[PDB]
DNA sequence: TTTCTCGTTCAGCTTTAATACAATAAGTTGGAATTCTAAAAAAGCATTGCTTATCAATTTGTTGCAACGAACAGGTCACTATCAGTCAAAATATTGAT
């Protein structure tokens, strides 16, 4: 070219120039063009370094003990660029979709930019253990499946041929969310007096009827009918009818009891509303279930319980109050694994045996 | 994992003068700078040599 | 370069000690892990065959153990598991080979060979006797009957915790064997009166004993009686298994897992009538 | 959680000394500044040295 | 790690001048192949002398 | 003197329980930022004899600050020659047939 070397280059990365003016601007491989950057020196090359990540300008790599076996390719941070326009089409419900894009962002903040066949076991390894040794042991555990299943796609289109992160393990976590007694639910309960009154009410609806916080803010007056309350879960989507006969001595809270509360005080089309007579979120609920939480005193061990553990406590309520095949149906669950896994304590209550 | 100036030149393809060391980060060439913190710099555990020429 | 299988095998031991498991754990795997090593060459990795693998653990399978070889098989494919991700290898030869099926042959202990057994400890200590009812009567595990304080008995209860599985549990002093003639509270009173110490289970010096001596002095007993079985003679922990046993058909079934310490469900049915 | 002086140099790249680490407080080289508590300070988790000076 | 020119030659049986050890660099008649650090070349401890025709 | 006496850890084995493998669907929890709203602060209300500002027409000292004329960036296009990329020149190695 024109000019091939310089003396002002010569303490400027290979991108970045500098002007008559004392600045300095990087070029753009896509154009010929380029933004002023920078007026000192070592903040410009200092700027025009990390774009520089990817000097694949000379340079190759290697680690201390490994093979090789390699040849030409193109990038891969597109590629996860395409996988997510795979995805939008594999007919997927609109809020889990948004949790792959989550994964996928932190592949793109945690991996290099970097071919397919480059990204060794190795290098997964360094970026999911990161973030093991910061507690988030669970995320990693969802990275991972969701790194895994990128690269099985990426092989059935003719680009990968094996599967690396398939190599690695995958945390294990133990769920550190502490339950919640009954004794406890009093102790929130009377501190959510300071809090609105849809709060009590809703508290008390998500125990006598066990059912999802999501779906406790979908229920109409409309649904119920001849005493039943038609509920349609939205994760799952079991339909049951829940009877407006239900009661929990335990806590002192009758459903019919309950249900004409929220129709003279809230009063509106959902069965809980807010003061303004309209649907609440459903993160809004156990928002402020949280505030009561906190301004009780109360202390536990490890992670305190939430609105979604009234599920929980509904269900181990009802166990010893009628049987266990009640608590079942109710909370609109099947199969034979969860029913037991629901019911423990996890370090807080001794199983005491009697004489039975 | 930051290491020191004297521990950075003993893990290298050739330990060179201290002064030499010095040198390069001086001039910025090792991705990434070593950033002086108090009186002695703190390389990364990534931060390799990169060398310049013209 | 830097290979070889030892080599690996010293930088896998030490991932092993961050795992984070339990220390009798840790112990077991390095047995399997030492067994390797004069098992099979210093080569490397990528030289090692499917045929010298199998040939070793085949070895272990005729020799007539058949439960080991599973474990060093399944230990030695982690290994390996762990040699890819580092990016040593590209492929595990192990999960090519098939684990041997091993059936269990530890007799069980029936309520005839249990009274035999109870007699001919006679000439044993003052605490076997006390240990043989206590492992029946409350259906626990050797390893935490020798932990067990009186400090733990709580108004008529009995907390222990499991140091295996880590249940929590509490046992009340008002069961009792109708089979064999033995009470819990008859038996726990008559461990405060001959041995007299700080855990329920003592020795003739007034001082905690390890589980491994509790078991041991009961196998003398054993083959001083007389009694011939089908397979390996029953042993301490059978002590349990006969626990369980009889408590079904002496109250519920439901009341023999609660016992034991177990959570969820996991011979001669009867055809009902309807 | 808190770490004291003693405690906060004890987790750096290369422990200094006391009288040291002291001589940052006063030149705010700690960012972000440690809170005066009793009669020693009591620094951030995540509290590291900063360099407060453009050449 | 590695080894410098004269500690290299220096272990051989024949040690040859500097020149004609330098010369069978740029012939590739050293494998594996030696790396320029600075001014100098490092060979590797087993690198040998391959004399091929 | 000499003999009777028990608990440990080691090591090659065997056995008892929980967690499997993945894509799918949310749920939780610390804030961030816009907008409703009660809480505060400045101002209107309220009024009269007495005090102070209202301002022309024109001379003279004063000054804020736009009006420009250069210099230092600020940002985009061209100088100047071969990188940047892809096809043909020129004749036989290699492959196909006699």
């Amino acid at each position: 070219m024109g000019r091939r070397r310089s003396h002002e280059r010569r303490d400027l990365p290979p991108n970045l120039y500098i002007r008559n003016n004392g600045y300095y601007c990087y070029r753009d491989p896509r154009t010929g063009k380029e933004f002023g950057l920078g007026r000192d020196r070592r903040i410009a090359i200092t700027e025009a370094i990390q774009a520089n990540i990817e000097l694949f300008s000379g340079h190759k790599h290697k680690p201390l003990t490994a093979r090789i076996n390699s040849d030409n390719s193109v990038t891969l941070h597109s590629w996860l660029d395409r996988y997510e326009k795979i995805l939008a089409s594999r007919g997927i419900k609109q809020k889990t979709l948004i949790n792959y894009m989550s994964k996928i962002k932190a592949i793109r903040r945690g991996l290099p930019d970097a071919p397919l066949e480059d990204i060794t076991t190795k290098e997964i390894a360094a970026m999911l253990n990161g973030y093991i040794d910061e507690g988030k042991a669970a995320s990693a555990k969802l990275i991972r499946s969701t790194l895994s299943d990128a690269f099985r796609e990426a092989i059935a289109e003719g680009h990968i041929t094996t599967n690396h992160v398939a190599a690695t393990r995958a945390a294990k976590s133990e769920v550190r969310r502490s339950r919640l007694t009954a004794d406890e639910y009093l102790k929130i309960y009377q501190a959510a007096e300071s809090s609105p009154c849809w709060l009590r009410l809703a508290m008390e609806l998500a125990v006598v009827t066990g059912q999802r916080v999501g779906d406790l803010c979908e229920m109409k007056w409309s649904d119920i009918v001849d005493g039943y309350l038609y509920v349609e879960q939205s994760k799952t989507g079991v339909k049951i009818a829940i009877p407006t006969a239900l009661h929990i001595d335990a806590l002192g809270i009758s459903m019919k009891e309950t249900l004409d509360k929220c129709k003279e005080i809230l009063g509106g089309e959902t069965i809980i509303a807010s003061t303004r007579r309209e649907p609440l979120s459903s993160g809004t609920v156990s928002r402020y279930f949280m505030r009561a939480r906190k301004a009780s005193g109360l202390s536990f061990e490890g992670d305190p319980p939430t609105f979604h553990e009234l599920r929980s406590l509904s269900a181990r309520l009802y166990e010893k109050q009628i049987s266990d095949k009640f608590a079942q149906h109710l909370l609109g669950h099947k199969s034979d694994t969860m029913a037991s896994q629901y019911r423990d304590d996890r370090g807080r209550e001794w199983d005491k045996i009697e004489i039975k | 994992m930051y290491l020191t100036l004297q521990e950075w030149n003993a893990r290298q393809r050739r330990p060179r003068s201290l002064e030499t060391v010095r040198r390069w980060v001086r001039e910025s060439r090792i991705f990434p700078p070593p950033v002086k913190d108090g009186r002695e710099y703190l390389f990364h555990e990534s931060a390799v040599k990169v060398d310049l020429n013209r």
